RNA sequence: GUCUUGGGUG
């Protein structure tokens, strides 16, 4: 897989990104108001 | 089943005799006109079962593709015979099969 | 088309999660799914025209215009960098000039190497194509 | 696939013989849905 | 294409048997007998040798080019 | 599995067979192996899944993308409101709640 | 048989773009003429000669699509026309298609059509050499040796009658064994050899070819996966 | 003897690989084309005709005078190269590979002008064919490993492909359904028409796609009260009725027409089918009235005398209506037959006695090898360059000269079409 | 520096 990375080229755009787009912000979904990231693959196996 | 003309070698067909209340059938191209036998006129089906066992010929015991069965025949007691189902095609048709000795070339069913 | 390798299935240090995977650092060192790549560039003269043609040759600043930015300090009296030179992103390997239609009458037609790419020349070809024209083909060499 | 959903009276709803007799009377019939094979007679005579 | 020097998992030195273990396959020995004899113990020594294709006597039949 | 000779899914087997083999029942585990006639049967089901994600995704992303261009407008106003471009009423409050 | 079942591209040439299978030939193509003319001797009947009030049971002709006469017995005209193709007098790459529920008799010698090579399980029921392969260690010695005794390759097993060529039309009319011992039913209760499968249901098995080999259906690219039969499909 | 095991079959499959290789299938299709398919694209039409009878100017005085050329032999030659010098010498792939060159072979087409005028030629270069490699036609078929070895070829290549401008192109076999054979299609609910035989026809000779004629079944169930069959020849814009095409035949009592499609008179559903027809093609009774009536529809010019629309109708259900059983006359009562044949499978797939024909059925197809490939190609380009060679003696004759033909052949033609087709993969023109 | 064709990747 290969993914895009887009730079904010003022503070304005940097403000926006942080604090609408940020990663923290997005850990809960409106589409079915669960969580969209968990606990996955090996930390999961391990913590069971 | 509608015949053919003994002379023009067409079709006949119906008509009627209003001076005798005959029904006698008449040739569109010739003035030739003969005596029937039947006063039936016209058929329609829809419950048919024409392809029941047709679908059988002399050396169907040739094909090497249809499974054997132990099925006494009726007509020779023989205990080797081939089978299938019914070669009609239609969705709503049985399961119910054929049975086909390989002695006699009789056809039979287990019923 | 392939290599026998010693294969060990464990979830180790987390590195080799959602199809990654962890290799041998050493047996990387020894030679393991080690390759060699070859590129080959090519190039002709063409024939504009009676006595207009395209030339390999080294274009000096004077004559030529609109020469590239890369370096030009490795091409023979003939055009042609020699095999067993090494060559990085942006170096010429064949030079050519395009006459100016009517001093200082030439463009370049000159074929660098890609921007991408290092390595060594391996085999510089030289021929004449279909039409007796002067043919090139250079073939670089490196290992991934 | 078109589809209704018919809900019953709750007199017919519970009782299976009446809820049966309500189909009876929504299904559709043709006469071609109880008919097995036309013909057509010559009949001189309406009396014979 | 030409056996490799050294044992890609362990690093031991394998460059210097190919010839004996072609001798010994000449001699009628079967190929785990060769392999115990040249001393490879380790399962990836003796993979070295035993999966080696030797590609470089069919890159030789094309003549010296200088 | 369909009869795609005639009357057989393949040419092992007679005519008019029903039984689970013959129509693509696969009795083995992946450990023990699948006979040729079962891993042929596989091989056409898994290409039917194939098939679906190959094909099915140009039709998701036509209606996704219908979607977007019908409520791209439509915003939650001051007010309440979730009004669209022409400032026409969609829901007097959002969601209802 | 024909292409493999594993080799497609993803995506949009799903399905579409095939790859041969490892035994897979296709037809060059072959003159009519001969067909004509075995046909013509062997008493087959033309279409100016036809009346379909009598002929009620004969069996229609059709040689690469072009109906050419009718037959009172196809039996013996498919025995002849299977033993002059296994003979080497008629093109081994011609397709011999009877059809039985149809009344028809079928023979293509069309360019581009796809065949396989099986072996010839005898079939012949009136010696002891029936329900067997015709194929025998004698062969297998000669394709070592390189000759016959009074050069000895693949052609010749061909012509010899142990190995013939069918197309995907004549495939419909075969019986093909699997492998060589399911020529005979056997007596085993191995928990880890998989159960090869029971068929039960048919009497009497009358096998009239053999895979020489079920990997074979495999293509180039498929072929170089070991114990494919051990993953499920799409990671082949 | 002993039981054959499995390795007894991996030395049998061994026995086939040593005889066969990988690649056999594009190198005997080739070897196909240069054997055969060339020459026979050549005599496929293999001569022009100029004419000219009389009243140019003259003095009343007239003569018929034919230019006619007669297409002979074709000569292959191995490959050769020609230098810009005009020195020539053998062409080898690794040489072909290094100069970026094209790898093929020379043509050479024998032509014999005659003339003819009654009062009332050496081997012409037309173009050059790319060679498969390692085909019999390859100049690397007669050495062994050693001279391979010398001249810069892998033993392991196995050839199956060309070499155009220095790079090497294979041809991808091509998947058709299979011709000459009837395939009986459902139809859909909006559609008057239900059943549906579709057959193409081709000639065993080229194997050439001709003409293609469906044979529809008009009415749905319970709708489209008519449930007539309707022909569909080619080069007519309207569908005939069936029992039109019967009488224009030359078969004009209906109980003929019928036992053409009745091979079993007890049977009644099938002639309980057949009547609509006869009803809606009752008017004809002889076969001039059905053929013009076909005639009045063959989408020509318009207002042809009743004579010859006859002879066009009859043109068209002579060829270009089924050639595959045959294109001369005096033969139509095989016509009629397989008329007899198609509307059979046609009822029985209606009548729900048989089940209709599998599309994806790999035994109806047929797959297209470089050989017919390259044949289809280089018919389109021979019949361009005679067209060009017509064009010319158009034009060179009036000088009243003669000419040595080695002029008017622009051997171009076909060496561009099979470069471009190759080297682009684009198949055509 | 442009347009088509072909082979692919997630
Ligand atoms: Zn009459
Ligand atoms: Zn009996
Ligand atoms: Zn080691």
């Amino acid at each position: 897989d290969e993914m895009n990375l887009h730079v904010p080229q003022s503070e304005e755009t940097r403000a926006e990104l942080s604090q609408l787009c940020a990663v923290p912000l997005q850990i809960v979904s409106p589409q079915s108001n669960k969580p969209v990231m968990g606990i996955v693959q090996d930390t999961l196996c391990g913590v069971r | 089943s509608f015949r053919f003309c003994l002379e023009c070698n067409n079709m006949l067909y119906p008509k009627e005799d209003k001076e005798n209340q005959r029904l006698l059938y008449s040739c569109r191209n010739c003035d030739y006109t003969e005596l029937a036998e039947d006063p039936k006129v016209y058929r329609h089906e829809l419950i048919t079962n024409i392809g029941e066992t047709a679908g059988i010929v002399d050396d169907i015991g040739q094909d090497p593709t249809l499974p054997r069965s132990d099925k006494e025949c009726p007509e020779c007691h023989s205990r080797d015979c081939v089978f299938f189902q019914s070669q009609q095609r239609r969705k709503d048709t049985n399961m119910t099969l054929f049975y086909v000795c390989l002695n006699c070339k009789k056809t039979f069913r287990d019923e | 088309a392939g290599q026998n390798a010693i294969v060990a299935i464990a979830c180790y240090s987390g590195y080799n999660q959602e199809d990654s995977m962890i290799m041998n650092q050493s047996s990387i060192d020894r030679g393991l799914f080690r390759s060699l790549f070859f590129r080959s560039y090519m190039d002709q003269e063409k024939r504009f025209g009676i006595s207009i043609v395209e030339e390999f040759e080294k274009p000096t600043r004077a004559t030529t215009l609109r020469l590239k930015h890369g370096t030009y300090e490795k091409l023979d009296e003939d055009g042609l960098i020699a095999p067993g030179v090494r060559v990085s992103g942006d170096d010429i390997i064949i030079g050519k000039t395009t006459p100016i239609p009517p001093y200082h009458t030439k463009r370049d037609a000159s074929t660098p190497l890609r921007s991408t790419e290092n390595g060594i020349v391996d085999q510089v070809l030289l021929t004449t194509n279909q039409e007796g024209l002067k043919f090139v083909k250079v073939r670089m060499r490196t290992t991934k | 696939t078109p589809a209704l959903t018919v809900y019953l009276d709750r007199e017919i709803a519970l009782d299976i013989e009446k809820a049966k007799v309500i189909q009876s009377s929504i299904e559709y019939t043709t006469l071609k849905n109880v008919t097995s094979a036309t013909e057509i007679y010559y009949d001189p005579d309406p009396t014979s | 294409m030409i056996i490799p020097v050294r044992c890609f998992s362990c690093g031991k030195v394998v460059g210097d048997k190919w010839d004996a273990y072609l001798r010994l396959l000449e001699e009628g020995k079967q190929e785990g007998d060769a392999l115990d004899e040249l001393k490879l113990k380790r399962y990836c020594c003796r993979r070295m040798v035993l999966t080696h294709v030797d590609l470089i006597e069919k890159f030789l039949r094309y003549n010296p080019l200088e | 599995i369909a009869f795609g000779f005639a009357d057989r899914s393949l040419p092992h087997f007679t005519k008019d067979d029903f039984s689970p083999e013959s129509k693509g029942f696969v009795e083995n585990s992946y450990l023990r192996g699948l006979t040729p006639q079962e891993f042929f049967f596989h091989a056409m089901a898994g290409r039917e899944g194939l098939i679906d994600t190959a094909v099915k995704t140009a039709e998701t992303g036509y209606i996704q993308r219908r979607l977007v261009k019908a409520l791209e407008d439509i915003m939650v106003h001051y007010d309440g409101t979730t009004r669209n471009s022409l400032g026409d009423i969609i829901q007097f409050l959002y969601g209802e709640d | 048989g024909l292409v493999c079942p594993a080799e497609t591209p993803e995506g949009q040439a799903c399905g579409l773009v095939k790859n041969l299978s490892l035994l897979s030939g296709i037809s060059i193509g072959s003159p009519s003429e001969p067909i004509i003319n075995f046909l013509e001797e062997w008493g087959m009947e033309p279409l100016e000669d036809y009346d379909p009030a009598q002929h009620t049971k004969s069996t229609r002709i059709f040689v690469n699509g072009v109906w050419t006469g009718i037959h009172r017995d196809p039996s013996m005209l498919v025995s002849t026309m299977r033993d002059l193709r296994r003979s080497g007098a008629i093109s081994p790459e011609v397709s011999i298609i009877r059809d039985i529920r149809e009344r028809e008799f079928k023979i293509f010698t069309d360019v581009g059509r796809v065949y396989r090579p099986l072996f010839i399980v005898e079939d012949d029921e009136s010696k002891d050499n029936k329900g067997e392969l015709r194929i025998t260690k004698e062969h297998i010695r000669k394709i070592q040796q390189g000759y016959d005794d009074d050069v000895y390759g693949w052609s010749s097993l061909v012509t010899s009658g142990v190995i013939e060529y069918v197309d995907g039309e004549e495939e419909e009319t075969i019986m093909i064994a699997m492998t060589p011992e399911d020529l005979q039913t056997r007596s085993l209760n191995d928990t880890a050899k998989r159960i090869k499968p029971e068929m039960s249901t048919s009497s009497h098995h009358t096998f009239t070819h053999c895979e020489i080999h079920p990997s074979m259906i495999l293509g180039v690219a498929a072929s170089i996966i070991p114990f494919p039969d051990h993953n499920q499909s799409p990671r082949n | 003897d002993d039981t054959i095991t499995t390795e007894d079959c991996w030395t049998v499959i061994s026995a086939f690989f040593e005889e066969k290789g990988l690649v056999s299938q594009q190198l005997d299709s080739f070897d196909e084309f240069m054997e055969t398919s060339i020459q026979d694209l050549v005599w496929e039409e293999p001569r022009l005709i100029l004419d000219q009878p009389a009243q140019h100017t003259n003095e009343k005085d007239n003569i018929n005078k034919r230019y006619e050329i007669r297409f002979g032999k074709i000569y292959l030659s191995r490959p050769t190269m020609t230098e810009a010098d005009g020195t020539t010498h053998a062409m080898f792939p690794q040489e072909a590979r290094l100069r970026n060159l094209t790898y093929s072979s020379p043509v050479y087409l024998d032509m014999e002008k005659s003339m003819f005028t009654s009062i009332d030629g050496n081997k012409v270069h037309i173009g050059k064919v790319p060679i498969m490699l390692r085909s019999k036609f390859c100049s690397l078929r007669t050495l062994d490993e050693v001279d391979l070895y010398k001249m810069k070829e892998c033993p392991y290549d196995m050839g199956g492909y060309f070499v155009i401008n220095g790079s090497e192109k294979v041809l991808i076999a091509q998947e058709r359904s299979a011709a000459n054979i009837v395939q009986v299609f459902k139809k859909a609910a909006p559609s008057p028409i239900s059943h549906v035989a579709e057959i193409r026809s081709a000639l065993e000779k080229g194997s050439r796609l001709i003409s293609t004629m469906q044979i529809k079944l008009y009415g749905r169930e319970d709708k489209g009260t008519g449930r007539t069959i309707k022909a569909t020849l080619p080069y007519v814009k309207q569908d005939i009725p069936i029992v039109i095409v019967f009488r224009a035949l030359g078969v004009v009592p209906d109980g003929e027409i019928l036992q053409h499609i009745c091979y079993d008179e007890n049977d009644w559903q099938m002639l309980e089918m057949l009547k609509p027809c006869i009803e809606e093609g009752f008017v004809i009774q002889d076969k001039e009235v059905a053929l013009d009536f076909i005639g009045r529809r063959g989408s020509a010019a318009l207002g042809i005398r009743r004579e010859k629309r006859i002879q066009y109708a009859k043109d068209i259900l002579q060829k270009e209506l089924l050639p595959h059983i045959t294109q001369e006359e005096g033969f139509e009562t095989r016509k009629t037959f397989f008329l007899g044949y198609m509307v059979n499978r046609l009822l029985l797939c209606a009548l729900e006695r048989k089940d209709q024909d599998d599309r994806d059925h790999f035994g109806k197809k047929r797959l297209d090898l470089a050989g017919p490939l390259l044949a289809n190609l280089f018919r389109i380009l021979f019949r361009k360059l005679t067209r060009e060679i017509y064009r010319y003696m158009q034009r060179c004759i009036e000088t009243d000269r003669d000419f040595n033909l080695n002029l008017a052949v622009k051997s171009t033609t076909i060496t561009s079409g099979l470069k471009y087709s190759l080297a682009t993969g684009n198949w055509g023109e």
